[PDB]
């Protein structure tokens, strides 16, 4: 069947739930891969810092807030990106086919800590033998006119 | 008790616990054994007499090394048998443990098949697994048993997943029931290794004359806060330590002897000096040339350390 | 699909939460003699030292 | 078959959680046993050594 | 003469009236000379490998992120209690799509979820359901335009 609804207009059916939790985030492709829906939430009088995810988007913010300052010194010296090669076949037309995915994102945080970690010490440890060096040099030079 | 003691011993039932390739037998096998392995009469004494089929639990769950949703041979999998196998194979291998002796034997019996158990959980999990997956490692830990204090210092040396470990603890499950043993793992298992002694067990492994990384050196903030009393040792074993640098063959040793020489990074340069009884630069050098990435990753940091600690 | 589902849903979860409870009920009264088993063994212990 | 089914839905979860909660009161009972008979032995053991 | 010097510019210099002391300076900035310009080539590599082998996957890694965030705020969306083992949400789907959609929650079921719809019954509300319309993939300035 196909309805024009330009020549007219649409209605969409709302649906009660009583989704037992046991299925609450594994559950997550179900809507994630082709959803193509709206909700009308039901949390209210109720706020972020008062509500749950709040905890784990703020562990979770913070990778963004590495990954966006990495990006500066990635693009820094002298390469570019393939850019995401996912993007052009894992988010291939529309499929059901989206692979699942769990708690791995935590050890993608550790990861990208353990990571962080390298860059800090190499950025604020490669950072000082240039003056250091260049007055020693200097110093140097300065002991030719010893004659 | 005799009863089962006949029904334990035979040929063909052996078989219906070994059909792994097809899951149908061993499946009843164990589930009937679940609904009669609940009464310590039966327990122990059947735990007396099957102390080989463990690899059966064992591709139970190897399976899942790769997996995917929609893929493989199965019709109503999981809504009662798929993964109920597994639900039934953990909950009786925990179950039975409760014998103080089982488990304080099962763990040194078989440690490494043990140590990625940890991985059940690491990626996948479904909804009953939660309570137990690890709640059987709380067992490994309780404070009720010989041995209770001392093997899991290896599962945490190779696991690591401490941090990510605790990953899991903080997103919110719906079940109270979970929360508080998942909390007590952490806490207990963080009051041993950052009381893990360090310089008392540091100059034990190295008057010992072997040596792993022993990453607990590295992490230093709470071993440099005392560095100072390696500079009262002066850490002349650390000269000999030099003895070891020149020649090497352990990566481990060869590269956290870089690591040792570099915590210098957060100690006080009236470490410099005596360092100045070295200082011949092409020795580190010479190791530079040594590029064997898995090393040379903190030797970048090692011959680095002189000259940004001159900044320093 | 046909709104015929709902016998299956609302039975096997209900059917799943007794299952836990049954396994969970036995459970912890499992833990429960072995608790009472070792702590009697203790205190017979302080009996016995009495006696000694 | 849900309509009149919150009702059901709201006392099966309450069954569920009562039968493990007296499953925990069980439990508690018989740790309640298990120290007040560990204590309760000097009628017999004790007076075992004194015949002796 | 030495504050003035520093102030404006001066570098500390403790030099010797002869040439003898020559020897000396030379020795010892020798020392140091003999290594310095190690740092950067060693610098170099460490930087080089390292940011190859991660550029390849931290753009895939950051999608992830972002589409787990996305996730975890649509489920933030919904309602939890403990006592009572049940997720609440509501979502409006149209009007053809009354029953191909549950036999989608088909694809989310041999496997994934025990016979699992979680709920195909429904209570409806008089509250107004939204309407839509679309621009046929081939005219979409048009209705754009249209409906702006």
């Amino acid at each position: 069947e196909k309805e024009e609804a330009i020549f007219r207009s649409a209605e969409m059916a709302l649906v009660q739930f009583y989704i037992p939790q046991e299925i609450s985030r594994d559950s997550a492709y179900t809507l994630g891969q082709l959803g193509l829906v709206q909700f009308r939430d039901l949390n209210s009088k109720v706020r972020a810092f008062q509500r749950t995810f709040v905890n784990e988007i703020r562990r979770l913010d913070n990778v963004e807030r590495q990954y966006r300052y990495f990006y500066s010194l990635l693009k820094k010296h002298d390469i570019k990106l393939y850019e995401g090669d996912t993007d052009k076949y894992l988010d291939g037309s529309g499929e059901l086919y989206v692979p699942p995915s769990g708690s791995v994102i935590d050890d993608y945080v550790r990861n990208a800590s353990y990571l962080e970690e390298r860059l800090i010490q190499m950025e604020d440890a490669t950072d000082q033998i240039e003056v250091q060096k260049n007055d020693l040099e200097q110093y140097r030079f300065i002991l030719q006119s010893g004659d | 008790v005799k009863l089962v003691e006949k029904l334990l011993k035979n040929n063909n039932l052996i078989n219906i616990l070994q059909n792994i390739e097809q899951m149908d037998t061993c499946y009843v096998c164990i589930r009937l054994l679940q609904e009669l392995a609940v009464i310590p009469e039966y327990r122990d004494v059947i735990w007396l007499h099957e102390k080989k089929f463990m690899p059966t639990l064992f591709k139970i769950l190897q399976r899942a090394t790769d997996s995917q949703l929609a893929t493989r041979i199965v019709a109503t999998n999981s809504n009662h048998l798929g993964i109920q196998l597994q639900y039934h194979s953990l909950l009786l291998i925990w179950l039975l443990t409760f014998n103080p002796v089982f488990a304080n034997e099962l763990v040194q019996k078989y440690l490494s098949d043990f140590l990625d158990l940890l991985k059940l959980v690491k990626i996948t999990i479904k909804e009953k697994v939660s309570r137990l997956c690890i709640s059987i490692i709380l067992q490994c830990c309780s404070t009720r048993v010989k041995q209770h204090k001392k093997v899991i210092k290896q599962l945490l040396l190779l696991g690591n997943a401490l941090p990510t470990v605790q990953s899991l603890s903080e997103r919110k499950y719906s079940d109270e029931e979970l929360r508080q043993d998942i909390s007590n793992l952490k806490e207990i298992l963080e009051n041993e290794y950052q009381e893990l002694t360090s310089f008392d067990e540091y100059s034990s492994e190295l008057k010992s004359g072997r040596l792993e990384w022993s990453p607990v050196h590295k992490s230093e903030k709470f071993w440099r806060e005392n560095a100072v009393r390696l500079n009262e040792k002066n850490y002349e074993l650390l000269k000999i330590l030099t003895k070891l640098l020149e020649v090497s063959d352990d990566p481990q040793v060869l590269a956290v002897a870089a690591h040792d020489v570099g915590e210098y990074v957060r100690h006080y340069p009236r470490g410099k000096r005596v360092i100045e009884q070295l200082g011949g630069k092409q020795l580190v050098m010479n190791h530079m040339h040594h590029e064997d990435q898995q090393v040379r990753y903190n030797a970048l940091l090692a011959v680095q350390k002189l000259m940004v600690h001159n900044w320093e | 699909l046909t709104p015929n589902q709902v016998n299956d849903e609302l039975n096997k979860m209900q059917a799943f939460i007794r299952k836990e409870a049954e396994e969970k009920a036995k459970e912890i009264q499992l833990k429960a003699d072995q608790e009472y088993e070792i702590e009697k063994t203790n205190i017979v212990r302080n009996e016995t030292n009495n006696i000694d | 078959s849900q309509k009149n089914g919150i009702a059901t839905l709201l006392q099966a979860e309450k069954e569920a959680h009562e039968i493990v909660s007296k499953a925990r009161k069980y439990r508690q009972d018989k740790l309640k046993q298990a120290k007040t008979d560990a204590a309760k032995e000097i009628d017999s053991y004790k007076i075992q050594k004194d015949k002796e | 003469i030495r504050k003035i010097a520093e102030s404006l510019d001066a570098n500390l210099y403790d030099v010797d009236s002869s040439n003898e002391g020559r020897s000396q300076q030379l020795a010892k900035v020798n020392k140091n000379l003999s290594d310095l310009y190690t740092v950067l080539k060693t610098t170099s590599t460490t930087l080089e490998s390292e940011l190859y082998a991660i550029a390849k996957e931290l753009d895939s890694w950051f999608q992830d992120v972002t589409r787990e965030k996305a996730i975890f705020e649509i489920l933030n969306k919904s309602n939890y209690d403990t006592n009572r083992k049940i997720l609440i949400a509501e979502g409006w789907i149209p009007r053809d799509e009354l029953a191909t959609l549950q036999a989608r929650l088909g694809e989310m079921i041999a496997r994934l979820g025990i016979d699992v719809p979680s709920i195909i019954q429904v209570l409806d509300t008089n509250h107004t359901p939204p309407t839509f319309h679309r621009t046929n993939k081939f005219t979409a300035g048009f209705q754009s335009i249209c409906d702006c």
